[PDB]
C-alpha cells in the first residue's frame, strides 16, 4: 500500500534496553530453587 | 603460548553473542528485502562511495570484526556465487533460524540436536518445493520467452533500475539466449561485455550486438563509419596480432653493420617493408584493421592513404571478442592474412559522447551474434555502476531457468509452503524434534512478514491470510501484496523466483546455522 | 481475538520460565518436565509440580512443598507492572 | 580584528540558524512526550546511577545540557510555563519552536523580514488567543457541576503519563486531594509519600492524614478522640535568648545547685502544658529523653520532630495553631481528631490520624514496583494537583484534543484575511503551527495525522467548534462528548508563553560566546 | 625595558587599523538602531545568556581585546551613564565620523588638524539645533503629561518591549512623576524599586505604589491581607530595627550566676520580657510589625495571638522603602514606639504565583507614594531582563525632559538640521576646514540612512528626500517613515527624542574622535 | 492517487524554486514575481519569463532568450536520477578510513 512512514526508528533502544536487561535475570537463573547455588561478590 | 590478549567464550554468552551478531547484520539488511526495499550507502575506506540494494555486495563493503558476521558476509557472498541473487534474502532466513534456534536452548535443547533438527525440517521444505513448482522450457517456446522474461522482471523491483524495469529485464533475457545453447544450458558470462559508461539517463542503456572498446581510429583522416564495402558480404576486418613495424628477433640483435654496403640495404629494408604488410592486408581483402599492438607513423599513414581504417592497439579480451562477433580467424604472421579468415561484421563507426573527449567507437552485427554487450549508462556514476549490477543479477536469474526450467512462485509464498509443510510434519514429529520443526517453519515466516513489514502490512496478518489461503484452497502460490494491484496469487501477478536458487539459498542457511551451533568453544588473539 | 490473544499468549508462555529454570538447576531435562507436567496438569490442577527431591513430577502440596499465596502474587504484579515502565522507554538522552 | 580568544560571532545568516536549529531541536526531543499515546524518555546525570524515565516535557527540558542559546530560551520558557500553572510543559516547547520552524520559512526561501513576520504573528496572537477567551466555557457556580468539570481535567491531563492507565482513579484523588483544601493554591499542604511494592492502582488518599515519626518512648500506640497541642519550642536546654550567661560558682555543690536547677525549668515549662489538657503533644522540634520521660508519665503522648512543613499539615487537618508560648493554656486554638494509630506501610511505621476536623492538608500514598515507576508517578500527579490547584482559582475550561488550538487555527485563519501583504503571511503560519499540535499529537498515536488532522480542521472549519481527536478509533468525535477538558489558564498561557518565545528570538540578527572560563 | 613581547604602530598602518576597527565594531550595533531594529544574543563566559538591543549593554558584554574597541565601549556606556538611552547610537556616529576623518588623511590632511575642524563644525551643530529645539513644560500641564510620554513610547520602539509599548511607557512617565519634583528637576532612582519576577506575559508588568519584599509573614497562622482596621486612618504598621529577642550588650557579657537566685531571675526575665516587647507594638496602635531581624519562637507566637502580622528581616532598602512608602518613622529601640511614627499604608497583603513555592507579598498605597515599584513579569527569565532594560532607558528619557523641558524631533532629521545646517558653513570655510565640515555633517548623514537601511528604504534616497524636504520648507523636523504612516514629519508621527541628550551624543562621538586622531604612537605588551 | 500525487505536486514545486531563485539573486520581490509568473503560465501564454532586468514578466520568444531542448530536457532528467537514487538510502556506512 501507500501510507504513513514513521521517519523515526529508536525501535532499536527498546529492544536494546530488553537484551541489554534481560541479561540481567540471566546471572540469576542459576540461584532459583534447592539446586539454586550461591554468587560470591 | 601467547597466554595473554587472547579471550575464551562459551555458551552462557557465547551463544548469546553469535546469536545477537547475527540479528544485528540482518537488521540492517532487512530494510532491503522487497520490492519496496531500499539501498545502502557504502563508503570505501579510501573514499569510495557505492550505493546498492545488493545482499552480498553490502555485506562485504561493511568492514566489520564480528566474527560471525565475518560468517555471514560470505553466507550472502557464496550465494551471489552460485546463484546471483539470493543475497539480500539468505542472510535474512539464515539469523531468524539463529534466534529461533537459540529460544530453544535456553529451555534445556542441546545445540547439536537442534542442529539435526533443522537439517531434517528444512530437507523436508525443500521436498515439499520441489513438488509444487513448476516447468517451463517443456512447455512452450514463446512462453519460454516470456516466463523467462517474467522472472527477469520480478528479480530487478528491489533496484533503482526497477524504473526502466521493461528494459532492463527484456535485455537480460535476449543477453543470454544469445550465448548459451539450450543443449549444454552453459552461459558463459566471458561472451557477456557487461560495460557501462556514463551519460542520458538508465534508458539510454542498449544492447550491443557487437562489442565496443576505446579507438580514435589510428589516424584522424580516417573515415568514422564503413560501410558493407558495395554489395560485399557485409564488412571484412583484419584481426591480427602482429605490430605494423619493421620485424625483430625475439633472442638477440646487434645486427652487425660493416660498411655503407649493408646499411645501404636496411634502408631500403624498412622503407619498402611497410608496404609488405599494408599490401598483405589489402590482398586479403579488407575494410578495416584490427591489430593487438600499435603502428608506426609511415604504417600509419599507408593505412590511410590505402583507405584501411585501423585500431592501434587492442587488449586481450577485446580482440578476441571482435573475433567471436565478427566470425574471423585471430591471424598471427602479416603473410597469413586470407580473405576467408576476416571478418565479417555488419558496421562500424566511431561514437560520439557529449563533449567528452573521449569518444569510443563501436562494432555491430545486426545478427544475434555470439558475444553481447550491455552497454549501460546513467545520470551519475552510482546509478550507473548499480544498475550494471542490478543488470547483472537479472542476467543470472535468465541463467537458473536454463539450467533448471523450474520456477516457484516468490512474493514470499514459495517460504510459506514450506513453513506450511514443515510446521505439519511437527506434529507428527513430538518431542525433541518437534521444537526444531516448529523452529525451521517459524523462522521461514520471517521472510514473508519482512515483505509485509516494508511494504507496510501488519505482519501476523498478512501471514495468516498467505497460510490460511494457501491451504483452504491447495498448497499453491498466494503471496504478499508487496506492492498493491488486487490481490495475492504471484501467478496472476507475475512474480516468480527461480526454483534452483530457492533450494540453495534454503540450505546455504540451514547449513550456515549447522556449523555455528556446532561452536562452543571460541579462542581469539590480538594483532601482535 | 487478534491483538490480544498473541499478547496473552506469549505472557502464559512466559510464567513457564520458574518451572524451566527450576528443572534445568536440578540438572533435569526441562522440555521434559515442562510437558509431563503441562499434560498432568490437563488433568490435576494447582498441585502437580516438580520436586527435586523426587525428580520429576508429583504433587507440590503433599509433599509440603508449601509456598505463600502472597510471594507469588505481588511477583507477578510487579514484574508485568515493571515491563510496562520499560516498554514505555522510546529513547535515552545522556544528561547531566 | 576586535574580540579574541575563543569568542565567536554569528551574523545575520548564522545567528539566524543557530537559533532555528536549536529551537527546532528542543521541540524535536519533547514531541514523542506528548498526547495520550505518548512515549518517556530515559535520562542520567553525573551520579550515572540517577537514571529517571519521564513524559514531563519540563522536566526532559530542565536536565539536558545544552550550548545552544535558542535552545536554552525554549529550556527556560518550559520552566516557566510549569510554574504558572504545572502543567502544558510539552505543548509549550513545541508549539513555540513550531512557530519558529514556520518563520524560517517565511524568511530563507519567500524572503519576508523577521520584524514584519512578527508584526504578523503578534496580530494572529491577538487572535488566536481572543477565541479561546471568546470560546471558554466556565462553572464557576454549581459547585455540584464544577466537581464533573474538574474532575475531567485530571481525567486527560493525566493521560499520555503511566498513570494513563489507572487514570480514573487517580481523577478521583487529584480532585478529592484539591478540594479537600479548596482554597490555598499551594500544594505543599499535600504530601505525598511513597513506597515500593504491589500495582500503582493501590495508591491512596488517607483523608485521615498519614505522618512519618513514631511517638513516645513506649507510649500508647494509638490515642483515643485526641485533644493535641501542636507546637513549635525549645526543647534541648533553654535559656531562649539571654546567651552569655555563666556559672561561676566556688564549690562543686553550688554547681550540682545549678544542675538540677535547670533539669527544673524542664519540669516548669513540661508543666505550663500539661496544663492544656491535651492526649497528644506534637513538636516541630525535638524532645530530649527527661522532657519525654514527663510525658510518657502523664499519659500525654510525645510525638517530636515535624519541622515546620510537617506541623502546618497537621495544624490544618486537626485545626489547631502552631504555638510556642505556654504562658498561658487557651487562647491557643486546641486540635483534634477521632484517632491517631500506628500503621504499617509496607515495612515502616505511620501514623494514621483519622476523623480530623475538615483537613485542609492531606496525604496522598503512591505505590509502584519500582522506584522509576513511583518518581514519575510522583510528578505524573503533580502535573494533576497543579492545574486543578490553578481551575480553583480560574473556574474557566476549554475542550481540548486538539480542539481548542484548532478553533484558535480557525480563527487565526479567518482574521487573516483582513490584512496587509507579508503580514498575512506570518498570520497563516500562525494557525499553521498551531496546528502543528493536534498533528504531532495525532502523530504519537499512529494514524495518518496529515489525514486525521485535515478531517478535524475540517469540522472546526465548518462549524462545530467541539470536534477533537479520539486518539484511538483514530476518529474525530466530540470532546465536550468525551469529557476532555482543559484549563483555560493552561491553553492561554502555551499560546501566550510561546508567543512571546518567537519574538524574543526572531529579533536576534547576532549571537557571540565569550572566552568561556 | 621588556622589549620583546612589545609591538609598536603609527600611522601608516595604525590609523587604519584603529579605523577600521571602530567600524567594525559599528557593524555589529548598526543593525540594532532603529524601531525595526534587531536585539543581540551575548553570551558570559560562565554561561549566562542575555538577549538585549541596548548599546551599552551589547558592547559591554563583548569580550574584545582591541584597544580601540575597548574604547568605544565605554564611549556607548559613559553616555548610557549621562542620559540611558544614546548607546545604540553615539558609536554610529562616532564611527562614521572616523571613516571620514581618515578617508580624509589619504588626501594629505593633518590628523590632529581634522580634530580641530570637527570639533569646530560640531560646536556648530549642537547650536543649530539648541536653536530649532522646541520646549514643553513651559507650555501646558495635561500637554507636558502627554508629551513627556510621547517620548517614552519613541524611546521603546526599538525593543521587545515595544508590544506593549502603550503600558511600559506610561508606567515610565508615572514612575518618574512620582519622586521628583518641578522644581529640584530631580530623579532619584533609588525612589524607584526596579524589581522583576517571571510569569504571565510583559503585559501583566504593572506599577505599585509602595514595595514588594519576598516574605512568609512570620507565623504561618497569620492572615494574608491586613485591612484599615475599621474605620481608622488607612493601616498602621510598626517599622522597628529592634529584634524580638531579650536584648544583649554590645561590649561582653559573661552574666556570672552565682546561685539559684539570679537564675531564677533571669528565668522569668525573658519570660515576660517578650510581653516588653509584644505590648510595646500593641501600645503605638498598629496593626503590622516589619522588623528588620528575626524573632524568638517564643516571641513569634504571641504576635500570633496578639493579632500583629510579622515580617522577620527585611534588608536596609527594604525596611526604608516601607518607611518613605507608609509615612513612618525607623524607630530604634522598642519602648521607642507610638501611634505617630507608624507607618500609614494603605494595604498589606501576601501575593500568591502560580505554584512557585516562593510566594512574595506587597505593601500598596492607593495615592501617589515617593515611590514606585515597576514590578515587570514575562514568559521567560530573558524577556524581563530585557524589558526592566527596556523600562529604564525610557525611565531615563522622561528625567531628562524635567531636566531639560527642550524636544528635538529625531526620525533621523534631528541629524539631518545639523548635516544641512554644517555643511552649509562648509562652502563659506574653504580650504582645509571645509574638507572637515563637509566630513563632519557627511558623517552625520549615516544616522538617517542607516534607519532607511533598516526600514528597508533606499539611503541615498531617502536622505535628498529629508535633506529637501527640510529646506525647501523650513530646517525643522521630517523624519524617515521608520514605519510606514502616511509620510515623513516626526512631528504628526509623534517621534522624539529630549535635545540634553542629543546634544551629549553628538559631542560624546566627536571629543572621542578628537581623541583617537591624536594618537599617532602606540605600544602594546603583552601578559607575562 | 493519493499520497503520490503529494510527490507530484511538489516536483512542480522544486522546479517552479528555479525561477524563484533566478528572480532571487537578481533581487525581486522573488515569492511576488514567480507567482505572477506561474499566473501567466498557468492561464495560457506558456511563452513569459523573468525579464530580470525591469522585474517584470516579458515574453521571452520575443526577447531571444532560446535554451538548447537537450540542456533543459538533461537537467530535469539527470537531476530526477539524482534524487531517486538518494531517496531510496536508508543507511550509510563509512568503512575505517585510512
Ligand atoms: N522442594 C522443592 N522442590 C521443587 N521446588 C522447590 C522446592 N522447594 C522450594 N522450591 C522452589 O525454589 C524456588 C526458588 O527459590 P530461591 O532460589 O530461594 O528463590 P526465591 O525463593 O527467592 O524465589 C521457589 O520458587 C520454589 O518453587
Ligand atoms: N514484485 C514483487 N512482489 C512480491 N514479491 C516480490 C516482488 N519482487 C521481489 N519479491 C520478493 O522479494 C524477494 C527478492 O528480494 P530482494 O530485495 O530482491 O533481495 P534478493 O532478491 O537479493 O534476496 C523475491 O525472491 C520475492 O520473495
Ligand atoms: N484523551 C485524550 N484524547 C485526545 N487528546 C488528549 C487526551 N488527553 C490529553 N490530550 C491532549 O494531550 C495534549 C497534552 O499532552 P501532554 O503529554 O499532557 O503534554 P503537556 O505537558 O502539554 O500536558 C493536549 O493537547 C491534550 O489536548
Ligand atoms: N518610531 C521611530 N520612528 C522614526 N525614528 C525612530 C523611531 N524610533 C526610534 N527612532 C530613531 O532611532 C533612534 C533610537 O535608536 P535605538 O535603536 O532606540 O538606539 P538608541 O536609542 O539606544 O540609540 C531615535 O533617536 C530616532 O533617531
Ligand atoms: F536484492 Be537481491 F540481490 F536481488
Ligand atoms: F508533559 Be506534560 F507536562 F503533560
Ligand atoms: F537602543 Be537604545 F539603547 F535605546
Ligand atoms: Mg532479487
Ligand atoms: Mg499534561
Ligand atoms: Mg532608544
Amino acid at each position: 500500500n501507500a501510507t504513513f512512514k514513521n521517519k523515526e526508528k529508536p525501535q532499536e533502544v527498546r529492544k536494546a534496553n530488553i537484551i541489554a536487561a534481560r541479561s540481567v535475570a540471566d546471572a540469576i537463573r542459576t540461584s532459583l530453587g534447592p539446586k539454586g547455588m550461591d554468587k560470591m561478590i | 603460548k601467547d597466554q595473554g590478549n587472547k579471550k575464551r567464550q562459551h555458551g552462557l554468552e557465547a551463544k548469546k553473542s553469535h546469536i545477537l551478531a547475527a540479528r544485528s547484520v540482518a537488521s540492517i539488511i532487512k530494510t532491503s528485502l522487497g520490492p519496496r526495499g531500499l539501498d545502502k550507502i557504502l563508503i570505501s575506506p579510501d573514499g569510495e562511495i557505492t550505493i546498492t540494494n545488493d545482499g552480498a555486495t553490502i555485506l562485504s563493503q561493511m568492514e566489520l570484526d564480528n566474527e560471525i558476521a565475518k560468517l555471514l558476509v560470505q553466507l550472502s557472498k557464496s550465494q551471489d556465487d552460485e546463484i546471483g541473487d539470493g543475497t539480500t534474502g539468505v542472510v535474512v532466513l539464515a539469523s531468524a533460524l539463529l534466534d529461533q534456534a537459540l529460544e530453544l536452548i535456553q529451555k534445556g535443547i542441546h545445540p547439536i540436536k537442534i542442529a539435526n533438527g533443522f537439517d531434517e525440517a528444512a530437507k523436508l521444505a525443500i521436498s515439499k518445493l520441489e513438488e509444487t513448482c513448476d516447468d517451463i522450457s517443456a512447455s512452450n517456446d514463446e512462453l519460454f520467452r516470456d516466463f523467462l522474461l517474467r522472472a527477469a522482471k520480478t528479480s530487478l523491483g528491489s533496484k533503482i533500475v526497477s524504473k526502466d524495469h521493461d528494459r532492463f529485464a527484456e535485455m537480460a533475457v535476449e543477453a543470454v539466449i544469445n550465448v548459451m545453447d539450450k543443449d549444454r544450458k552453459d552461459v558463459d558470462f566471458d561472451l557477456i561485455k557487461m560495460q557501462g559508461r556514463v551519460g542520458g539517463s538508465i534508458s539510454d542503456s542498449k544492447l550491443i550486438n557487437g562489442v565496443i572498446l576505446d579507438k580514435d581510429f589510428s589516424h584522424p583522416q580516417m573515415p568514422k563509419c564503413v560501410l558493407p564495402k558495395e554489395g560485399s558480404d557485409g564488412v571484412k576486418l583484419a584481426i591480427l596480432t602482429c605490430p605494423f613495424e619493421p620485424p625483430k628477433p625475439k633472442t638477440k640483435h646487434k645486427l652487425d653493420i660493416s660498411s655503407v654496403e649493408e646499411y645501404q640495404k636496411l634502408q631500403t629494408y624498412e622503407q619498402d617493408k611497410f608496404k609488405e604488410m599494408i599490401d598483405d592486408v589489402k590482398k586479403a581483402g579488407a575494410d578495416v584493421v584490427i591489430c593487438q599492438w600499435g603502428f608506426d607513423d609511415e604504417a600509419n599513414h599507408l593505412l590511410l592513404q590505402n583507405d584501411l581504417p585501423a585500431v592501434r592497439w587492442v587488449g586481450g579480451q577485446e580482440l578476441e571478442h571482435i573475433a567471436i562477433s565478427t566470425n574471423g580467424r585471430i591471424v598471427p604472421r602479416f603473410q597469413d592474412l586470407s580473405k576467408d579468415k576476416l571478418g565479417t561484421c555488419s558496421r562500424i563507426y566511431e561514437q560520439e559522447f557529449g563533449t567528452t573527449k573521449d569518444r569510443m567507437l563501436i562494432i555491430e552485427q545486426s545478427k544475434e551474434t555470439k558475444t553481447v554487450t550491455c552497454f549501460v549508462r546513467g545520470s551519475n556514476k552510482m546509478i550507473v555502476d548499480e544498475a550494471e549490477r542490478a543488470l547483472h543479477d537479472s542476467l543470472c536469474v535468465v541463467r537458473n531457468l536454463v539450467k533448471d526450467s523450474r520456477v516457484v512462485y516468490g512474493g514470499g509464498a514459495a517460504e510459506v509452503t514450506m513453513s506450511l509443510a514443515v510446521s505439519e510434519e511437527a506434529d507428527k514429529q513430538r518431542g525433541i524434534d518437534q521444537y526444531a520443526f516448529r523452529g525451521f517453519a517459524q523462522a521461514l515466516d520471517t521472510i514473508p512478514m519482512t515483505l509485509a513489514e516494508n511494504s507496510g502490512l501488519d505482519p501476523i496478518g498478512t501471514l495468516s491470510t498467505l497460510k490460511s489461503k494457501q491451504l483452504k484452497e491447495k498448497i499453491s502460490n498466494i503471496g504478499v501484496d508487496c506492492l498493491g494491484y488486487g490481490s495475492n496469487d504471484m501467478k496472476e501477478l507475475f512474480v516468480v523466483d527461480p526454483f534452483i536458487g530457492k533450494k540453495q539459498q534454503i540450505l546455504l542457511a540451514t547449513q550456515l546455522c549447522r556449523m555455528i551451533l556446532k561452536i562452543d568453544n571460541v579462542i581469539i588473539s590480538g594483532k601482535d | 481475538e487478534g491483538v490480544q490473544a498473541f499478547i496473552w499468549q506469549e505472557f502464559a508462555s512466559a510464567l513457564e520460565v520458574i518451572p524451566t529454570t527450576l528443572a534445568e538447576n536440578a540438572g533435569l531435562n526441562s522440555i521434559k518436565v515442562v510437558t509431563e507436567l503441562r499434560s498432568k496438569h490437563e488433568n490435576g490442577e494447582l498441585n502437580d509440580g516438580i520436586s527435586v527431591r523426587r525428580s520429576g513430577t508429583t504433587n507440590t502440596y503433599e509433599e509440603h512443598i508449601l509456598q505463600p499465596v502472597l510471594v507469588s502474587t505481588s511477583a507477578i504484579t510487579l514484574a508485568s507492572e515493571c515491563v510496562k515502565s520499560i516498554l514505555r522507554i522510546d529513547d535515552i538522552a545522556f544528561s547531566r | 580584528q576586535i574580540f579574541g580568544d575563543q569568542v565567536t560571532e554569528e551574523r545575520a545568516e548564522n545567528a539566524r540558524l543557530s537559533a532555528f536549529v536549536g529551537a527546532i531541536a528542543v521541540g524535536d526531543l519533547v514531541k514523542s512526550t506528548l498526547g495520550p499515546k505518548g512515549m518517556d524518555k530515559l535520562l542520567q546525570s553525573a551520579s550515572s546511577n540517577t537514571c529517571m524515565v519521564t513524559n514531563d516535557g519540563a522536566t526532559i527540558l530542565k536536565s539536558i545540557p545544552l550550548d545552544n542559546p535558542a535552545a536554552k530560551v525554549l529550556v527556560n520558557i518550559s520552566k516557566v510555563q510549569d510554574d504558572e500553572v504545572g502543567d502544558g510543559t510539552t505543548s509549550v516547547t513545541v508549539l513555540s519552536a513550531e512557530l519558529l520552524r514556520e518563520a524560517e520559512k517565511l524568511i530563507d526561501q519567500s524572503k519576508i523580514h523577521p520584524q514584519t513576520i512578527i508584526e504578523g504573528y503578534r496580530l494572529a496572537s491577538a487572535a488566536a488567543l481572543d477565541a479561546l477567551t471568546k470560546a471558554a466555557v466556565d462553572n464557576s457556580h454549581d459547585k455540584t457541576m464544577f466537581r464533573e468539570d474538574l474532575i475531567h481535567i485530571a481525567k486527560t491531563t493525566l493521560s499520555s503519563k503511566i498513570l494513563s492507565q489507572d487514570k480514573d482513579h487517580f481523577a478521583e484523588l487529584a480532585t478529592n486531594a484539591i478540594l479537600r483544601l479548596k482554597g490555598s493554591t499551594n500544594l505543599e499542604h499535600i504530601q505525598i509519600i511513597k513506597i515500593l511494592g504491589g500495582k500503582l492502582s493501590d495508591s491512596f488518599l488517607d483523608e485521615g492524614f498519614i505522618l512519618a515519626k513514631k511517638f513516645g518512648n513506649n507510649q500508647p500506640k494509638r490515642i483515643e478522640n485526641a485533644k493535641i497541642l501542636i507546637a513549635n519550642t525549645t526543647l534541648d536546654t533553654d535559656k531562649v535568648k539571654i546567651f552569655g550567661t555563666k556559672f561561676k560558682v566556688d564549690s562543686t555543690a553550688k554547681l550540682a545547685q545549678l544542675e538540677k536547677a535547670e533539669r527544673e525549668k524542664m519540669k516548669n515549662k513540661i508543666a505550663k502544658i500539661s496544663k492544656f489538657g491535651i492526649n497528644t503533644f506534637i513538636n516541630r522540634q525535638l524532645i530530649y529523653d527527661y522532657p519525654e520521660q514527663l510525658f510518657t508519665d502523664l499519659g500525654i503522648n510525645s510525638i517530636e520532630h515535624a519541622d515546620f512543613e510537617g506541623v502546618e499539615r497537621l495544624a490544618l487537618v486537626t485545626g489547631g495553631e502552631v504555638v510556642s508560648t505556654f504562658d498561658e493554656p487557651s487562647k491557643c486554638k486546641l486540635g483534634e481528631c477521632d484517632v491517631i494509630e500506628e500503621i504499617m506501610l509496607g515495612e515502616q511505621p505511620f501514623l494514621k490520624f483519622s476523623g480530623c476536623k475538615a483537613g485542609e492538608a492531606c496525604t496522598i500514598v503512591l505505590r509502584g514496583a519500582t522506584d522509576q515507576t513511583l518518581d514519575e508517578a510522583e510528578r505524573s500527579l503533580h502535573d494533576a494537583l497543579s492545574v486543578l490547584s490553578q481551575t480553583t482559582k480560574e473556574t474557566r475550561t476549554v475542550l481540548g484534543g486538539g480542539c481548542a488550538e484548532m478553533v484558535m487555527s480557525k480563527a487565526v485563519d479567518t482574521e487573516a484575511q483582513n490584512i496587509d501583504g507579508k503580514k498575512s503571511l506570518a498570520v497563516e503560519a500562525f494557525a499553521r503551527a498551531l496546528r502543528q499540535l493536534p498533528t504531532i499529537l495525532a502523530d504519537n498515536a499512529g494514524f495518518d495525522s496529515s489525514e486525521l488532522v485535515s478531517k478535524l480542521r475540517s469540522s472546526i472549519y465548518n462549524g462545530i467548534s467541539t470536534s477533537g481527536l479520539d486518539l484511538n478509533n483514530g476518529t474525530i468525535a466530540d470532546m465536550r462528548q468525551l469529557g476532555i477538558v482543559e484549563s483555560y489558564k493552561l491553553k492561554r498561557a502555551v499560546v501566550s508563553s510561546a508567543s512571546e518565545a518567537a519574538e524574543v528570538l526572531l529579533r536576534v540578527d547576532n549571537i557571540i560566546r565569550a572566552r568561556p572560563r
